[PDB]
């Protein structure tokens, strides 16, 4: 009941963020402020008290004087409570226009408000604050010590109300794919001996990777026989067996290979197994520098889909394909992890040459699409991946095959945030373009 | 099922003690943590620049709201916001002539190219600065968006051979001032700034306000005698050996404004590892010059150091270290990469996973989301999936949720840009930037210098 609180009226979002700013500065002064915007909970009987404020707890009455304001019926409104107020309290300087509007044409404000002394804040706020604050002081306003600590309070509790974390669990899918299960047996084999000199392990059907004087594979000791007609000759006796869970806990170190080494190996048989039998799944391949992409040709799949989810599509004369690439890892949990990528296509069938072009478009579409758009298309390209309802399996042996589920590692976190009222990806994917430019 | 955590965000301080976690909306409210009284302006351009620049300048004065008011807040006001007056009639003027410009632009080789030009705005600035007594705070190099179309970059050649002279730089383009300006063949703005034209003025404000000798802003909650220091290795390629390689230190303490500490050229990048690694001699040089640098500045050395890098440790570089460590000192090696392949993806809602999210792997190793979404802004710092940096507290003990804060809390740490945070911290995060001014110019020694001199 206090006249304390100067009161700043203005339209609620035109002049929002001018008030916003100068309710919270002239607040950090100590003087006390009411305004709309202090305020969250506003329904149908806000200007009620918006009168109980002008007319019983108002020193002042500062207005943003805006032609989109003062255009708005309900600021005449106030003007016209103000005047009623001012006569009673003979203040006179009680209603101040601060004049925030370039084109704003002295003649249209109000004949109420048409002769009365407007602190200027067209030029610039802060040279329109020291003539407010000029003005307020020779009007002897009361103020008390200066409070920035009231100011953030007010900030954060109703600037930022809807804007901050809620305590809820959220699921993740991830691109990491778990791998349910190992051949028991890693076997290293003395082909050496028997091996034409300069002979070549990625050659090898199934995976198998030179190790000093050794082959290491999951493979039984003949199945190479038909690239390495000399191993028919080849003794069992030779071969040095690991059981694969030691490799994993890592309870396994030897003279002969450490367990780091042993679980790079595993991890680069692992990577030949999954381009093998991506050669044999029918997609196409993108020869990528360090690892090896798949992607589908035109026409491949049903509709160019899979699960309901567009694999293959056309950007202006291009035709992008959703691709993936697999990369093994053991610690922290034995997982394949793969990759997404966009290889684009003349037709699409031809890969267009020019890695720039590529990079290019890549990034372009890589800004169209937004979380579900890469979740789907991961997950369906895995889907489509599976061999069963639960899993696809790499072959590593003839009798041996690693067993990846299709569906990926899951995170649960304890914290979510709220969807957005107004969807601006668009618009945020612009001016990303422009930071670029 | 594989549990995540959550690092809140960090709080920065700004004027009178008042901790918010948006540099816009802090630097808006309360102002920045250490105002200066004025930035005296010092242009070094053509007389369109010139009138570029006034333009501009006397236009960031009046409010410039965004078209989106929630992802990036409007500017209030350089006198509103930082409370000193960046006038545009207290302004010195080096005019280069455009005879100059293309004259110099003659020059069929662009080494040559950028180093006349930069060698000509050089010469501009110093006898401007030596012969007068005008204490210009900020040189402006407002330089037509042409020379960094021609011109081995122009910021790196410029910043070290200003780096000779230790004097606060800050280049700007006439695109970058006046966008409406420069149209294409259609009529549009080649860069429309239209709804970002607030974020835009923010940024170039803040960048003057930290070469002007201000704290935009500073860490708030952050621990007593803790020293970040992030190696930063170049290998020079014109060098004869292949393993020649610049290496660098980069002391932030909460204040966030930086220090750098140039080290000796010698053969640190190994070429079958990729990994740069440097000698007991130039570990021991470039730890006891930080740790000098941290007690003449403090009074006291370091509780506890970090060594932030993008590569892997040694032995004997970290015992070398370890040998300049005082006994309080905690030498922690941290690694910081941003190529694992770990992507998380919300099973709902086209909108990313959360920023501060992160997967603790081990009791020395995690992933942290840097990237995400950020409920303040409702937007994302990248437009693509999330990508998580794993650290990885490679030698030394410490605790690896800490490091998480510690890599959040440095990575807040912007001036150079206003934005409610970045990817990487602030010690890696120029990098690349500080390893190429220094193999801009390595024969100059410089004496420790701030990023006021870098950036």
């Amino acid at each position: 009941n206090a006249r304390n609180k100067i009161f700043i009226s203005h339209a609620a979002p035109d002049d929002n963020d001018f008030t916003k700013w100068l309710a919270l500065k002239l607040i950090a002064l100590g003087y006390e402020v009411w305004c709309d915007v202090l305020f969250l909970d506003k329904g149908a009987d806000f200007w009620k008290v918006i009168d109980k404020e002008i007319r019983e707890g108002a020193i002042k009455f500062l207005l943003a004087t805006s032609e989109i304001a003062i255009k708005r019926d309900g600021v005449l409104k106030e003007i016209a409570v103000a005047e009623k107020v001012k006569k009673q309290l003979k203040d006179d300087n009680f209603i101040i226009p601060l004049i925030i509007d370039e084109n704003l044409s002295y003649d249209d404000l109000p004949p109420e408000i048409i002769r009365l002394n407007a602190v200027d804040f067209k030029k610039s706020w802060a040279v329109g604050l020291q003539d407010l604050l000029k003005a307020l002081d020779d009007q002897k306003v009361e103020k008390n010590s200066p409070d920035p600590d009231k100011s953030n309070a007010l900030y954060q509790q109703i600037f930022l109300h809807n804007k901050g974390i809620i305590e809820r669990e959220e699921i993740y899918d991830s691109n990491w794919f778990s791998i349910l299960s190992f051949p028991k047996e890693l076997r290293f084999h003395d082909y050496e001996k028997l091996m034409p000199k300069g002979f070549d392990v990625r050659e090898l059907t199934y995976p198998a990777v030179r190790y000093k004087n050794y082959l290491c594979t999951f493979a039984w000791e003949y199945d190479f026989m038909h690239q390495l007609p000399k191993t028919e000759t080849y003794n069992s006796s030779q071969t040095i067996r690991i059981p694969t869970e030691e490799i994993l806990s890592g309870k396994y170190d030897s003279p002969f290979i450490g367990n780091f080494e042993c679980q790079r190996l595993i991890v680069q048989l692992l990577n030949k197994a999954f381009e093998l039998r991506m050669k044999e799944k029918g997609v196409r391949e993108y020869p990528m520098s360090n690892k090896m992409g798949y992607w589908f040709e035109k026409g491949k799949l049903e509709k160019d889909k899979f699960n309901k989810v567009l694999l293959v599509g056309k950007q202006k004369d291009k035709h992008w394909h959703f691709g993936i690439s697999a990369a093994g890892k053991l610690y922290p949990f034995p997982v394949l992890m793969i990759s997404s990528h966009i290889f684009f296509t003349k037709d699409g069938k031809e890969l267009i040459e020019s890695k720039k072009i590529q990079h290019a478009a890549r990034r372009r579409q890589g800004k169209n699409w937004w979380n579900d758009d890469w979740r789907n298309k991961l997950l369906a390209f895995v889907k489509y991946l599976s061999d069963d309802e639960n899993s696809f399996y790499l072959e590593v042996g003839s009798e041996e095959k690693i067993y990846i589920s299709n569906e990926p590692v899951q995170f649960v976190g304890k914290v979510s945030y709220n969807m957005p009222e107004k969807n601006n990806l668009k618009d945020e994917a612009e001016i990303s373009d422009l930071n670029d430019l | 099922m594989k549990e995540l955590i959550y690092i809140h965000e960090p709080n920065i301080l700004f004027a009178n003690g008042q901790k918010c976690a948006d540099p816009r909306d802090g630097l808006a409210l309360f102002g920045p943590f250490t105002k200066i009284y004025g930035i005296k302006s010092g242009v070094v351009g053509t007389q369109y620049g010139l009138s570029i620049f006034k333009n501009y300048i006397n236009h960031i004065q009046k409010p410039i709201y965004n078209a989106n008011n929630i992802t990036r807040p409007m500017f209030p006001g350089f006198e509103a916001v930082f409370g000193c007056k960046w006038d545009a009639d207290n302004v010195v003027f080096k005019e280069v002539t455009k005879e100059e410009i293309e004259k110099i632009l003659y020059t069929e080789s662009n080494h040559k190219r950028t180093y006349d030009l930069v060698s000509l705005f050089i010469n501009k600035i110093i006898t401007a600065n030596k012969n007068e007594d005008e204490k210009v705070d900020v040189w402006f190099l407002v330089i037509p968006d042409e020379i960094y179309q021609y011109c081995a970059q122009f910021h790196d050649q410029l910043k070290a051979r200003l780096l000779e002279h230790t004097i606060p730089t800050q280049i700007l383009r006439e695109s970058t001032l006046a966008w409406r300006d420069f149209k294409n063949k259609f009529g549009a703005p080649k860069r429309d700034f239209s709804k970002i034209e607030g974020h835009l003025a923010w940024t170039i404000s803040t960048a003057a306000f930290y070469k002007a000798g201000g704290k935009p802003w500073k860490l708030s909650d952050i621990r007593s005698g803790v020293c970040y220091l992030g190696l930063v290795y170049k290998q020079i390629e014109k060098s004869s050996n292949p393993k020649n390689a610049c290496c660098a230190a980069q002391m932030f303490l909460d204040n966030g404004d930086g220090t750098v500490f140039k080290g000796e050229v010698g053969p640190w990048y190994n070429q079958e590892k990729h990994e740069f690694h440097l000698n007991p001699k130039e570990a021991k040089a470039l730890l006891t010059q930080a740790l000098n640098s941290y007690k003449e500045q403090n009074g006291v050395f370091p509780k506890e150091i970090f060594i932030h890098a993008k590569t892997k440790f040694n032995g004997q570089e970290w015992n070398a270290f370890q040998e300049v460590t005082p006994e309080g000192t905690n030498l922690v090696g941290v690694t910081i990469t941003k190529t694992k392949p770990l992507k998380l993806f919300k099973s709902e809602g086209n909108y990313p996973i959360m920023r501060g999210n992160a997967f603790i792997v081990n009791e020395r190793s995690a992933f942290l989301w840097t990237v995400g979404y950020v409920p303040k802004t409702e937007s994302t710092l990248s437009m693509e999936v999330p990508n998580p940096i794993f650290i990885e507290i490679n030698k030394g003990e410490a605790d690896i949720e800490q490091v998480l804060k510690d890599v959040l809390a440095l990575t807040k740490l912007n001036y150079n840009a206003c934005i409610y945070a970045d990817g990487v911290p602030v010690t890696l995060r120029f990098a690349d930037k500080i390893g190429e001014i220094l193999t801009a110019s390595t024969e100059l020694k410089a004496p420790p210098l701030a990023f006021k001199y870098y950036i």
